[PDB]
């Protein structure tokens, strides 16, 4: 509920102060891009940066198209599956919390495919 | 004294984890160079 929260309040202060725009939209863009993209850390900091992913806009999201494969492949361990034992296979997370990151993934990914 | 260095080296270096962590590392610093 926190991490709903302060991510809708993350785009009130881009809209707030549009004044500051290309000097908040990359520093945070970059803050969210630097602790997004690694292994080592806990669930909660993946999911409060994908719903901060998720309160951008445009091409920025497609921006993070290319490196959420390997990310994928880093994170949730598909070394050569093929997409049938999904339920009981996984090292880091447990079934729900992947279950909601396989949900929050998609929720952001949705803006770029209805323009 | 170097070569329990160098097996600590070897020690934290070698698996699957490190080089996808590094994989990441280099697309971060490439998507973060190449952003503007």
């Amino acid at each position: 509920a926190l991490r709903d929260f302060a991510a809708s309040l993350l785009d009130y202060v881009l809209k707030k102060f549009p004044q500051a725009y290309k000097s908040l939209k990359p520093r945070v863009t970059r803050t969210l891009l630097k602790t997004f993209l690694d292994i080592n850390r806990v669930f909660g900091t993946y999911y409060g940066c994908l719903k901060g992913v998720s309160v951008l806009e445009g091409e920025s999201i497609r921006f993070f198209l290319g490196n959420l494969n390997n990310w994928a492949r880093l994170v949730f361990n598909e070394s050569g599956i093929t997409l049938d034992n999904i339920e009981e296979h996984l090292t880091k997370f447990t079934k729900e919390e992947t279950q909601i990151l396989v949900d929050t993934v998609i929720s952001a990914l949705l803006v770029l495919k209805k323009d | 004294l170097f070569k329990l260095d160098l097996e600590d080296l070897k020690q934290q270096i070698s698996g699957t984890r490190f080089i996808g962590n590094l994989s990441l590392k280099i697309r971060y610093v490439l998507w973060q160079c190449a952003i503007d």
